[PDB]
């Protein structure tokens, strides 16, 4: 068992009203059983694209989470995912600072 | 083009 | 540069809900181009890059029969492993597979491989020399006499050598625009107060092409790569990647340290500072 690493960022700096694409990038992960969501202003948003699954030389599963999307001043973006490994579902904040 | 025929385990 | 085809296959069981999930997801470089997963309405082979629209009908049908019959196939190995580790019907497990080639600028095979696991520990591997296998425990013996008597290395050698190979070139020409490109990192460089006098630097890096990259940090003409935190190269959702790499740095100092962005669009390596 191993506990999921969970990145979030977007494609280009951030600048309100630019279209972007917000990413969440679950990583070195196993079992490979897991939920993923990206969420805006706290509700799931539709129709994000999974992609990149792969695995990595010690096994661990890794994929991608992706969303075009146009950053306002306002709006606030996470990734929540639920795994065997934690005990809670797990809440991840777009930092836009970072 | 991908494997075919992964003979079993 | 050189370039990869690679197959990675995932059979995972769930007991008391239905057939196992399979997926297989090929891969030219660190490009996904093609996918099957089981749990699709209608499960077939998928083009998942653009320049995949160059191959017919004919290729989505077959790749498609090869996905189900493999399924199929690794239905049984999950059945058989139970065996083999003496494990209960009520527990899900995990095969993984990794197939492919590789093969130098000039379209010469460089290495093939496959390696299987089970719940994520090594499992069996065809050996460098393409002739025989390498088990990992006595289950994986049984697989490897199994093999052996079967003549499976050869025909594994022959797709290793021939078709993947082939394959990989055709891509390589039908997906050149795609493969063969060159995006040049963009970067900058964030910075984050800390207790105690001390501040984060960040060297970002966006917008590149192949992932293949190198961030380092310098003081004193020196790397420091030994106070560095990092993250693993990613994708960024549109075929490019991006990385960062931190380091912390006394306050008041931070124009003594540059970001070095080495990659294949950069003749010369960008140097920033914040
Ligand atoms: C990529 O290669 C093409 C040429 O080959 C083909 O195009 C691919 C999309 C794929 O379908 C292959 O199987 C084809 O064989 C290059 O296009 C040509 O090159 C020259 C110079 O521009 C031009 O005179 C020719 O007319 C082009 N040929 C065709 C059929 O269009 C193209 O330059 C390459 N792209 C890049 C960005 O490197």
């Amino acid at each position: 068992q191993k506990t999921p690493q969970i990145q979030v960022y977007s494609r280009h700096p951030p600048e309100n009203g630019k279209p972007n694409i917000l990413n969440c990038y679950v990583t070195q992960f196993h079992p490979p059983h897991i939920e993923i969501q990206m969420l805006k202003n706290g509700k799931k948003i539709p129709k994000v694209e999974m992609s990149d699954m792969s695995f990595s030389k010690d096994w661990s599963f890794y994929i991608l989470a992706h969303t075009e999307f146009t950053p306002t001043e306002t709006d606030t973006y996470a990734c929540r995912v639920k795994h065997d490994s934690m005990a809670e579902p797990k809440t991840v904040y777009w930092d836009r600072d970072m | 083009f991908a494997p075919g025929n992964y003979p079993a385990l | 540069g050189p370039h990869s085809l690679r197959y990675f296959v995932t059979a995972v069981s769930r007991p008391g809900l239905g057939e196992p999930r399979y997926m297989e997801v090929g891969y030219v470089d660190d490009t996904e181009f093609v996918r099957f997963d089981s749990d699709a309405e209608n499960p077939r082979y998928e083009p998942r890059a653009r320049w995949m629209e160059q191959e017919g009908p004919e290729y989505w049908e077959r790749e498609t029969q090869k996905a189900k019959g493999n399924e199929q196939s690794f239905r049984v190995d999950l059945r058989t492993l139970l065996g083999y580790y003496n494990q209960s019907k009520g527990g899900s497990h995990t095969i993984q597979v990794i197939s492919g080639c590789e093969v130098g600028s000039d379209g010469r095979l460089l290495r093939g491989y496959q390696q299987y696991a089970y719940d994520g520990c090594d499992y069996i591997a065809l050996n460098e020399d393409l002739k025989t296998w390498t088990a990992a425990d006595m289950a994986a013996l049984i697989t490897k006499h199994k093999w052996e008597q079967a003549g499976e290395a050869e025909r594994l050698r022959a797709y290793l050598e021939g078709t993947c190979v082939e394959w990989l070139r055709r891509y390589l020409k039908n997906g050149n625009a795609t493969l063969l490109r060159t995006d040049s990192p963009k970067a900058h460089v964030t910075h984050h107060s800390r207790p105690e006098d001390k501040v984060t630097l960040r060297c970002w890096a966006l917008g590149f092409y192949p992932a293949d990259i190198t961030l380092t940090w310098q003081l004193n003409g020196e790397e420091l790569i030994q106070d560095m935190e990092l993250v693993e190269t990613r994708p960024a959702g549109d075929g490019t990647f991006q990385k960062w790499a931190s380091v912390v740095v006394p306050l008041g100092k931070e124009q003594y340290y540059t970001c070095h962005v080495y990659h294949q669009g950069l003749p010369e390596p960008l140097t920033l500072r914040w």
